[PDB]
């Protein structure tokens, strides 16, 4: 059944599981026409496909190329997130294939579970959280390889680079969705508060900034403020 | 004409055939029913005075044998039996008519409600969906579930319907997995249609049989039945213009005929919203639109 606040150490056990979030599959800009009619074009998107425990990331960038000559596309995305999500597991060996696929939005329950059908013995769930995942967009280097992407392609991320080695699953969580949530309510604050102090840099191998167990302290502080301040 | 007399009526208990009914008091001089046509299956079935809660009866067709009804005190209720002496069931009928015992079978000439709801219902198929070998006629109850259900536990009392499932691998090809969910024309034409059941009178008379069983004993898994046919067929996007036309009249006399205060526990909404307004077939149910709007508008 749906994932919720109660249920929610379960996502750190010894159970693979991936989040799928298909927020950033289809985007669009909206312009005016020539005749002052309105129009879309659609820019490059991605699946967000993330292990909770692990911090491993599938981040499968769409690119426009798919929507051409096609119809109904909001619609179509969610069949094609689910056409690439089984393509991974497909993919994956047996011992790494997910026990749980839970979807952020509920529309990709149909979707996916048709899909899967191959996979009978992996359970297809919803979640009643309304996690950050769109924000995923507003980290840099995702949103340059995305943007950049002249084919389909599948890039691989750890999206905790290193915490792990100081953490725990549940904590890099937390402070992932911290993150996320932040950047998503007022991504100009956001990442002021990330880049402020220059002497800290993000190494070439990670996607966030290289604080120390102190320094994230603060930070994971402004990011509440922030996040209060906001609402 | 013919004729299913009844030993006697021990146990008070309505008494359904087809779409008629009435009240046999306990040990009221009832033997039975006459002028049933020729030409259909019948249904004769019964609710307890003392058991409001349960309704039993039978499927069979007059053509098939000569059957009567007998109360078991041990069972606790009215069995159908065959009678295989042709001449002690000619006796038996012939006083029971000149006494003036039984009850007559009552068509208005002009009805052909009980035709239009069995159509394309014919005994052989219902054997294949209840089996029981060894009698000619078919027992149904409330409270018989169907395989499908069982899936999801006595398989010998099991209602054996076509199973349909919209997210299953028959319903779905292996790379048309969008398009097949969305138009289910394959699962219907090709896999259902032309595979399972051979031609659209036997898909007609498995949903019409579905329906009356979940009409007359109330029975769940019957008209989960009923709502998963209909809805294959609206949700294919190509459906012969024959089927579609059938289909209307069909549904058209299944609303007619459904009590108007039964309604709420056996109609699905989401499945005739979905049906009558958002299905590729919105447009070709005309009579069933019509009937729907003005006798259950409060379903849509
Ligand atoms: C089809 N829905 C129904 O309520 C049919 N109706 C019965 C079915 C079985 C036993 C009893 C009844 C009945 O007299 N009122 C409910």
């Amino acid at each position: 059944g749906a994932m919720n606040s109660s249920n929610y150490a379960e996502l750190f056990n010894n159970d693979i599981k991936l989040f799928v979030d298909d927020t950033n599959v289809y985007r669009v800009t909206v312009h005016k026409t020539f005749e002052g009619n309105v129009a879309t074009k659609a820019i490059n998107g991605c699946i967000f496909t993330l292990n909770p425990k692990t911090g491993h990331l599938f981040l499968k960038i769409i690119h426009t190329s798919v929507w051409a000559g096609q119809k109904r596309l909001s619609q179509l995305a969610k069949w094609k997130t689910a056409e690439e999500v089984s393509a991974l597991v497909r993919s994956l060996p047996k011992e790494e294939q997910p026990k749980q696929i839970i979807v952020t939005r509920k529309a990709m329950l149909d979707p996916l579970e048709v899909h899967m059908l191959d996979f009978p013995n992996i359970a297809i769930r919803p979640t009643e959280l309304r996690l950050p995942f769109s924000a995923a967009m507003s980290i840099d280097k995702l949103s340059d390889v995305v943007m950049k992407a002249t084919e389909p392609q599948m890039v691989l991320f750890n999206i905790y680079d290193d915490w792990l080695d100081r953490i725990s699953s549940y904590t890099a969580f937390s402070r992932l969705t911290l993150l996320l949530r932040a950047l998503k309510t007022n991504e100009e604050s956001a990442k002021m508060i990330l880049l402020s102090d220059p002497t800290i840099t993000i190494k070439s191998y990670h996607l966030w900034p290289s604080f120390t167990d102190e320094q994230w302290i603060t930070i994971e502080s402004q990011m509440r403020d922030l996040i209060l301040t906001e609402y | 004409m013919n004729t299913v007399p009844f030993t006697s009526a021990p146990i008070e208990v309505t008494i359904g055939i087809d779409q008629y009914s009435f009240n046999v008091k306990e040990n009221q001089p009832f033997h039975g029913i006459k002028d049933i046509p020729i030409g259909h299956v019948h249904v004769i079935h019964f609710q307890h005075a003392d058991n409001s809660s349960m309704r039993y009866g039978y499927w069979f067709d007059c053509r098939m044998g000569n059957f009567y009804i007998q109360y078991d005190p041990k069972d606790g209720l009215y069995k159908m039996m065959e009678e295989r002496d042709g001449a002690k069931f000619e006796n038996i009928v012939h006083n029971f008519k000149e006494r003036q015992m039984m009850v007559s079978y009552p068509k208005i000439d002009e009805d052909d409600t009980w035709y239009n709801l069995t159509e394309f219902v014919q005994m052989d198929k219902i054997r294949k969906i209840v089996r029981k070998d060894e009698n000619q006629f078919s027992y149904v109850d409330s409270s018989m579930t169907t395989v499908q259900e069982n899936e999801l536990s006595d398989p010998a009392h099991s209602l054996n319907y076509t199973v349909i499932n919209f997210k299953s691998r028959e319903a779905i090809r292996p790379g048309h997995e969008m398009e097949d969910f969305l138009d289910k024309s394959y699962y219907l034409n090709t896999v259902m249609l032309q595979g399972i059941f051979k031609n659209s009178s036997n898909y007609f008379g498995e949903l019409q049989f579905a329906f009356l069983n979940a009409m007359f004993f109330g029975n769940y898994g019957s008209s989960l039945q009923w709502h998963a046919m209909i809805e294959l067929i609206c949700s294919s996007a190509t459906v012969p213009k024959h089927m579609l036309d059938k289909l209307d009249e069909i549904l058209y006399y299944q609303i007619k005929t459904l009590p108007e205060q039964y309604s709420d526990i056996l109609l699905n909404e989401r499945v005739w919203n979905i049906c009558l307004y958002s299905s590729f077939q919105k447009n070709s149910l005309h009579n069933t639109e019509k009937i729907m709007e003005n006798k259950y508008p409060e379903l849509l």
